RNA sequence: GAAACUGCGAAUGGCUCAUUAAAUCAGUUAUCGUUUAUUUGAUAGUCAUGGUAUAACUGUGGUAAUUCUAGA
RNA sequence: AUUCAUAAUAACUUUUCGAAUCGCAUGGCCUUGUGCUGGCGAUGGUUCAUUCAAAUUUCUGCCCUAUCAACUUUCGAUGGUAGGAUAGUGGCCUACCAUGGUUUCAACGGGUAACGGGGAAUAAGGGUUCGAUUCCGGAGAGGGAGCCUGAGAAACGGCUACCA
């Protein structure tokens, strides 16, 4: 969308784009009052007075300093002719803008002066104006590309005989800019040499077009030179505003001999369609008439040769160009198709058959449409088949009301057996569009129908492939016309022995035969396998072809009686995603039912309804209204268990269904008779919390690859005629490859039942609205707790929320397992997931919790967070904490406190909290400070080391590990800092994970290459900070304790990277290993290092 | 008085005029917030649940939750608030109001329904209106399609089908914080124009220094 | 008033301005910028009452909106821009330059300029402070915020600055003997070196300079500005070169 | 492009001198004792992008009345 | 002239900022990813400086009135110390302290159909008398009292109460 709806303001914006698609060069549609048109002592020295007037730029200053000096008059520049022109050039690639217009004004006034004798001058001008051209590209200025083209046109109209005399030299002058890779640029040389080609007479036209042909086939590769030569072609021919004219239909016929001459390119052929479908387009049929006459007779002329071909693309484009509104005669055009059949005595035909059966008027087709239809039969009889489809996709009912079906009757009788696998791919195809009635009426041939049933007779199945070839002589074999029912019988039950489990492709298949069946013990056979034959559509269709065409009678009611459980495995059946099958298994069960008895219950009816509208926003109150209807209805009403799990997989598959309306409807619905039943319910929602997790394979059968493919017509330009052959080539495509594509539509007519990803979030929401049924088992969802997914956050939440929804939290199935879990999830750094599991954990009720439950919950919360911390987290205050209390609450305060701790110090105030997290550790207790240094070396390990001796069990480098590590480093160092002289260490929580990761940073330096930059730069700040805090705990406890048990261990991690080079890697400034050193040489208990 | 009684469910709503007085001292002496119920009201409203929404006086002053008086008073009303709408900014005049306590005063009870009893409406259970607008934000449109996070919206976009005259024609909104390689190219800008911006002054600021330290030297 | 002003009579404008009394009662009030109020000059009283190539504010402000002029190669388009002594002002379709600086008749003047004059500015630096993260920095008299300088340059030091990069070209001190031109005052424009400096610990500290003629006057700091040496200026001059005559 | 939300203005202009006798005003200061929306010039390495809404609008209303409004 | 500019330390914050914005166009790449880079301008944003400001603050200058000589200090009048408040200094206010301060060189209080000035008239000058009134400054918008928003109002073609 363009700016159509002028707005009242006097400036507009107009981008530099906008200002390119809205200029056009042709001063002759323009025109003025020219200064050098207006007085007439020199046109030259006319424009350099007015532009020495209008100009104030230094570059045309200087020159016009020169030149006022140089010229007065016309033999002044008949004498220093050269020498001005060397100036101008000069000053041209100065390349002053300012400059540019009027020293472009003066070029084409000084071409107008001096014309015939410029043309040495004016080769080199077209170079320097071109490389001007590519300046103006760098540059940004409409007004510069504007001056440019104008005074090009402007030496065209100067010079036009010499150079319609020596023209196709002067398109390759161009051409570098023709074929230049800018569709502007392209346009605007094209609307030049446009005029000029209008203006080039006949000889020099027939020669230079031919040229151009050749230099088309030598840049075969160049698209924008071909889109160049056809704006050219179009613009000569354009011209005028409405109306081509005589000198187009003299350049249309020079074309048209020069393309129709056999040598030429069928890209150019391509290219000349393309110019006539653009002028159809562009003018009246008034204008348009003469060369339509010309047309003919070119075509009357050279309708017999070898390019039938090209003769038939330009006719194809010619019948699809607009429609009749400019065809004058449908009958002349019919002669040329008749003189063409004749003298042909493929793809393109059908093409042009079908555009015809389209295009062309009712009465030109009552006499013409059985030469059409004979001619299709005889000659295109492999593609008669996809110009039949082509041709009920393109115009379906001209053939109805003509003899569609007749002639197609005629073509199967003819030939049958070449292109059955081709036959079927149409007659699958007329299944699913609803308009063809007489298609799905018409009849087949005899021969070919009993050849289908003996292959029947004779057919050996124990292969996909020989299922293959059943299912596709039975997609054939629908319109039989015989009794087939004892037929299909034998067949079917051999499928049902030879498959116990079916593939999706055999429940297709045989369902497509359910369908064959057209008019007892085959219901007998389908009561037996529908266990195994479930879901599938083609089946459930064939399947409820067979129950309406049969009658509720007495027998059929005691063998219905004597089968049971077929509408509760049809319940099960509505427990699936596609509403179509579910509407299906809908309408079974409801004739089903009529069969069998007379339940037929309003809820069923109803649903059915409800299945049945359609789905928009105008409809969501609507249906909305709908579910809670039949929910209030289904609640209110006595239930059987069998319309209980009807109801309740029906709404699951409502749940399935994908729309926000609904899901609000059934989300009202489930709460008042989950009481009704919470049994079954309760493996339906734990169904959709296992879904997808588990894997959905749809593996069919795929057949053997074929190769068919061809670009069976020209390549377009104009996008209405590239939308109808990118049509026809893909019907041709799946023509060709009719194997792959009668197996692909069949998985397109097969069905959807994936189940998507949100099924679990869904079933975590009837969870959380339905806490007790989910406090009652239990069982089934502890493993996903102690397997901790991986599942989504919010699924996480909702889950968390749901056992703070939970009642009876104690006496669940795993209880001290789900307490371990919640405290490491509140020891997690997700504040949210700290929340919930308060929240759960006060739902746990102890009354020491119960006293601090507020105290821990503004602990919980930011912005009281410090003040709570400096009031009843300080020792002999206020509000501090019991001994007892205490000692039963302490490894929640430490989760929150590793927690508040995992936040990231990405400012200053996350820092100062963090700085007040470690601040306030000083003061609690020695086994409590202990114990958060135990979760601290929790989240990391040693067991690896420590179950060999110093050897990496999995050379695990990774981010994540050294993350924590860095973090567990980091809180270390901290710690060491705020607790110098007072800390306690322990060997398994604080001693172990250091020389761990020391070591880990020496492995992750030396095993890998220097390319993970990233890696080995946090490899650097894990030894920095690891040997950091080393030298800080030996400064800090120094004698404290022992050292004698790990001396040789820690002696290990440091003779292995260090001592080989310490005096050559420490020397610029004192490490924190020389400090450790040092206080190893200094304090005498430590001298055995 | 008018009960305009008004079912959101559907988006329906109507008025019923009563003149009786014992199913108005069922109402008496309560207000905003507070429910009632329906058979307690009459026989049609059997089983019904409502909750007192609002009201007009006799003359026209409406009802005011918060204050805790059946009359009407004058509070110097501010700018978010209801029953005012300022003509100017950090505008706050006072006015004349009805208060939230019900009064036989009320020429207008408005009530919305809570919980449906038995039987159906005409103008408000039985019909409803769909919604006048669908929402704009790309991920809202998302949760209400259930749009999974590969899934575009563009495809999914609710258009309205108008008709002027003959010309057929569609209406669909434009799809705000949507993410663009437009957008990227603007973050992409953002963050090499804050390096460059960077090695700029950092470079600026090496060469001033090399200048001092020559200085110094001399 | 209860705030600033909008606007501004006919009377209340400079008188340097020269502009009439009869042909508005309002003269338009300068926008905020560089300069300030009573020594600088709006951008349409400069083009209509001097360049006289626009004669409304509908003409001017069609020409701002064609984005011509470049101030230190900077366009405005602000109608009251403040255009204050000493600027360089750009004309591209002319293709002119322009020092707005001081007249002999105490008003303004426009300079036809070049564009190697153009490329460059000169500037009064007025303070010299150490910014945050010790960053030395000087600000000048035309409100040029020019971080890391050379040491040796102090307050009310000339500088030339290129405007290209708006980068110090070079500096020239405050010595006796040095071409002073005077900003303010009743003699200013009168171009003179500078005979000495009478300094008061704490107040206005008046100079004593002579110019060409041998002639001797006293103003004060904030009206001198130093030029160039003696007999070089770093700038082209206009005719009479700042001298008073009869 | 109505409306509506958002932005800014609406602390100038125009009118009058009631009041006010070191008060203003004027000249002359100075703020190293203050803030400054705006102009201008510099100035910041330290998720393929969440959510909540509500107007405008649709729909039910009040009154004698206002640039009143209520419910949804 | 400075505890200044500026730098360092240790913490602090119902913890501020460090672009989840937009328009025009669309290039360069290349692992052919719909992957990577790239222009123009538009808004916003921290700090500093500017500009426009405003708020305080010094010297010097008012008409008459002694049948107006003492005046101010509970209730701040004068000075001190501490706090508050402010955008800040400050009795501005609060406490706790000292008894001050002005005046016949006229304090004080009273009169002023007294808005201040540039300017206007007049004489030869000295002077005299005006100046609501085109510019500037300040004040006000029936008058008492008070306030919101906003950088800017004690706004009044804003709001609250009184009286009329």
């Amino acid at each position: 969308q363009r700016q159509t709806t002028k707005s009242s303001k006097r400036y507009r914006y107009s981008s530099f784009k906008a200002r390119i698609d809205d200029l056009k060069i042709e001063p002759a549609r323009n025109l003025e009052k020219r200064v050098h048109d207006y007085v007439e002592s020199s046109h030259f020295l006319a424009s350099f007075d007015q532009w020495k007037e209008i100009n104030l730029s230094a570059k045309f200053t200087e020159f016009a300093a020169e030149i006022e000096h140089d010229v007065q008059t016309l033999p002044q520049i008949l004498y220093h002719d050269k020498k001005i022109f060397n100036s101008l050039v000069s000053f041209i690639n100065f390349h002053d803008e300012f400059s540019l217009q009027p020293l472009l004004d003066l070029l084409a006034q000084f071409c107008h002066d001096l014309g015939p004798d410029f043309l040495k001058f004016y080769e080199e001008a077209i170079k320097t104006l071109i490389n001007l051209l590519d300046a103006a590209i760098e540059f940004e200025s409409s007004n510069v590309f504007e001056w440019g083209f104008n005074c090009l046109a402007y030496i065209f109209k100067y010079l036009s005989k010499f150079l319609v005399k020596k023209l196709v030299l002067t398109c390759d002058l161009l051409i570098p800019l023709l074929s230049h890779s800018k569709e502007y640029l392209s346009r605007f040389s094209a609307e030049a040499l446009s005029f000029l080609v209008r203006k080039c007479p006949v000889s020099n036209l027939r020669e230079f077009v031919r040229s151009v042909f050749e230099k088309l086939e030598g840049d075969d590769e160049q698209t924008n030179l071909y889109e160049g030569l056809l704006i050219l072609f179009t613009e000569s021919m354009t011209s005028t505003q409405e109306t081509l004219h005589s000198k187009a239909k003299a350049i249309m016929s020079v074309l048209l001999h020069e393309a129709l001459t056999k040598s030429s390119p069928e890209r150019s052929v391509s290219l000349l369609s393309d110019i006539w479908m653009n002028i159809s387009k562009y003018a009246s049929i008034e204008s348009l008439l003469p060369v339509y006459e010309v047309m003919y007779q070119d075509f009357n002329d050279s309708l017999d040769a070898t390019n039938i071909d090209r003769i038939l693309k330009v006719l194809t484009t010619i019948v699809f160009s607009e429609s009749g509104r400019k065809i004058p005669d449908w009958n002349k055009i019919t002669i040329l198709i008749e003189r063409i059949m004749s003298q042909s005595e493929q793809d393109k035909v059908a093409f042009l058959f079908a555009l015809f059966i389209r295009n062309s008027d009712v009465k030109t087709l009552t006499l013409f449409h059985q030469k059409l239809f004979n001619y299709a039969l005889t000659n295109i009889s492999d593609c008669f088949l996809e110009f039949f489809q082509f041709a009920l996709r393109l115009s379906y009912e001209r053939v109805f009301s003509f003899n569609g079906l007749k002639f197609l009757q005629l073509f199967l009788k003819k030939n049958w057996q070449s292109q059955g696998k081709k036959i079927a791919l149409f007659f699958l195809e007329v299944d699913d569009k609803p308009e063809l009635q007489k298609v799905r009426e018409v009849n087949f041939p005899e021969e070919f129908i009993l050849s289908i049933r003996d292959f029947f007779v004779t057919a050996e199945i124990n292969d996909s492939n020989d299922l293959f070839e059943i299912y596709w002589r039975a997609i054939i074999f629908k319109y039989s016309k015989l009794q087939n029912t004892e037929i299909i019988i034998p067949l079917l039950e051999r499928i049902f022995s030879t498959f116990a489990s079916p593939d999706n492709f055999t429940k297709d298949m045989v369902g497509t035969l359910l369908k064959i069946y057209r008019k007892n013990n085959l219901l007998k056979t389908i009561l037996d396998n529908y266990e195994n034959y479930k879901e599938s559509l083609n089946f459930l269709r064939g399947w409820n072809k067979l129950v309406s065409n049969l009658h509720p009678s007495e027998s059929l009611k005691g063998l219905m009686s004597h089968y049971p459980s077929l509408l509760l495995s049809l319940t099960d059946n509505f427990m699936l995603p596609d509403g179509k099958i579910r509407y299906e298994t809908l309408e079974l069960m409801k004739t089903l039912m009529i069969l069998q008895g007379m339940q037929v219950p309003d809820l069923l009816s109803s649903c059915m309804v409800i299945e049945e509208i359609p789905l928009t926003l105008q409809n969501a109150r609507d249906l909305t209204i709908r579910i809670k209807n039949v929910g209030a209805e289904f609640g209110k009403t006595k239930t059987d268990k069998l319309v209980s799990s009807f109801f309740l997989k029906y709404l699951f598959g409502l749940l399935t269904v994908r729309f926000s309306p609904v899901w609000t409807g059934v989300f009202d619905t489930l709460p008042n008779v989950y009481t009704k039943d919470e049994a079954l319910v309760w493996k339906l929602v734990l169904s959709f919390i296992k879904l997808p997790d588990e894997n959905q394979n749809l593996d069919y059968y795929q057949p053997l690859l074929e190769d068919g493919a061809n670009k069976v017509l020209w390549d377009s330009s104009v996008v209405r005629l590239r939308d109808t052959i990118d049509t026809f080539s893909h019907i041709w495509s799946k023509y060709s490859t009719q194997n792959t594509s009668i197996i692909s539509t069949t998985i397109e007519r097969r069905g959807n039942t994936t189940y998507p990803i949100l099924i679990r979030n869904q079933a975590l929401k009837v969870m959380l609205s339905i806490p007790q049924v989910a406090e009652n088992h239990f069982v089934d969802i502890a493993p996903f707790v102690y397997n901790d997914f991986s599942w989504t956050e919010v699924d996480r939440n909702v889950f968390l929320k749901t056992l703070s929804k939970f009642k009876n939290i104690k006496n669940v199935y795993s209880a001290t397992e789900l307490h371990d879990h919640l405290m490491v999830l509140l020891g997690s750094r997700n504040t949210d997931v700290q929340k919930l599991a308060l929240d759960a954990l006060l739902a746990y009720k102890n009354p020491t919790l119960n006293k601090y439950r507020d105290n821990l919950k503004n602990l919980l919360d930011d912005t009281l967070f410090k003040d709570e911390i400096t009031t009843f987290l300080t020792e002999n205050g206020s509000q501090s904490i019991k001994a007892e209390d205490e000692k039963v609450v302490m490894p929640y305060v430490l989760r929150i406190f590793f927690g508040r701790a995992q936040v990231p110090p990405t400012s200053g105030q996350k820092r100062s909290r963090k700085i007040a997290v470690i601040s306030v550790l000083p003061n609690f207790k020695k086994p409590y400070i202990n114990d958060f240094l135990s979760l601290a070396s929790e989240r990391l390990d040693y067991n690896y080391f420590f179950g060999n001796s110093h050897q990496i069990n999995s050379s695990k480098a990774t981010l994540k590990t050294i993350r924590r590590m860095t973090g567990f480093v980091n809180i270390v160092n901290s710690t060491l800092s705020v607790l110098r002289t007072n800390f306690p260490l322990h060997t398994n929580s604080v001693l172990q994970p250091l020389i761990y990761s020391i070591a880990m940073a020496y492995y992750v330096l030396d095993t890998e290459s220097t390319e993970e930059v990233h890696l080995r730069k946090m490899a650097s700040n894990l030894r920095q900070q690891g040997l950091k805090c080393l030298s800080s705990v030996f400064e800090f406890v120094g004698n404290t304790f022992d050292w004698s048990t790990s001396m040789e261990d820690i002696y290990a991690v440091v003779v292995k990277p260090r001592i080989s080079h310490f005096s050559d890697e420490n020397l610029q400034q004192p490490s924190s290993l020389l400090r450790l050193f040092l206080y190893w040489a200094h304090n005498p208990s430590l001298y055995q290092f | 008085m008018k009960l305009n009684i008004s079912y959101p469910v559907n988006g329906s709503q109507k008025t019923f005029e009563i003149d009786d007085e014992h199913r108005i001292r069922v109402f008496f002496d309560k207000r905003i917030g507070q429910e009632v119920d329906g058979e307690a009201v009459g026989d049609e409203f059997k089983g019904y649940v409502f909750k007192i929404s609002g009201g007009n006086d006799k003359q026209g002053f409406p009802m005011k939750q918060g204050v805790l008086l059946p009359t009407r008073i004058k509070l110097l009303l501010t700018k978010n608030v209801s029953c005012y709408r300022p003509r100017r900014d950090g505008e706050r005049k006072r006015k004349s109001v009805r208060g939230a306590i019900v009064g036989p005063d009320l020429a207008v009870l408005a009530l919305v329904i809570v919980k449906k009893g038995e039987q159906e409406l005409e103008g408000l259970t039985d019909t409803t209106v769909p919604k006048r607008l669908g929402p704009k934000r790309a991920n809202n449109i998302r949760k209400f399609f259930g749009l999974s996070k590969e899934d575009d919206v563009r495809d999914f976009v609710i258009r309205r089908e108008v008709t002027k005259g003959e010309k057929t024609y569609t209406k669909a909104p434009k799809i705000q914080r949507l993410v663009t390689p437009q957008r990227l190219q603007r973050k992409r800008h953002q963050r090499a124009l804050k390096v460059r911006n960077a090695q700029a002054q950092r470079e600026a600021a090496a060469e001033y220094a090399q200048l001092l330290a020559k200085r110094l030297s001399e | 008033a209860r705030g600033p002003k909008k606007h501004l009579k006919r009377l209340a404008a400079p008188h340097h301005w020269l502009l009439d009394k009869l042909s508005g009662c309002y003269a338009p009030r300068p926008s905020a910028g560089p300069h300030k109020l009573r020594e600088s000059l709006p951008l349409i009283v400069f083009l209509r009452n001097r360049l006289k190539y626009a004669l409304n504010g509908r003409e001017v402000k069609a020409i701002l909106m064609q984005r011509h002029v470049k101030v230190d190669g900077k366009v405005r388009t602000d109608t009251t821009y403040p255009a204050g002594f000493m600027d360089v002002i750009t004309l591209d379709a002319t293709n002119e330059n322009f020092r707005l600086v001081y007249d002999v008749k105490g008003r303004f003047a426009v300079h036809r300029i070049t564009d190697e004059e153009a490329s460059y500015k000169l500037g009064k630096v007025k303070k010299v402070q150490l910014g945050k993260k010790g960053v030395p920095y000087v600000v000048t008299h035309d409100g040029r915020t020019i971080r890391y300088p050379d040491p040796n340059i102090k307050v009310n030091d000339t500088v030339k600055i290129d405007l290209a990069s708006g980068k110090i070209t070079d500096f020239i001190k405050f010595d006796a003997g040095k071409l002073v031109y005077v900003t303010g005052g009743r003699n200013l424009g009168r171009i003179g070196t500078i005979v000495h400096k009478e300094r008061h610990d704490g107040g206005f500290d008046l100079v004593h300079i002579k110019d060409s003629l041998d002639n001797t006057f006293v103003t004060r700091l904030n009206n001198v500005f130093v030029i160039g040496e003696q007999g070089k200026p770093y700038i082209s001059l206009p005719k009479g070169k700042g001298i008073k005559l009869s």
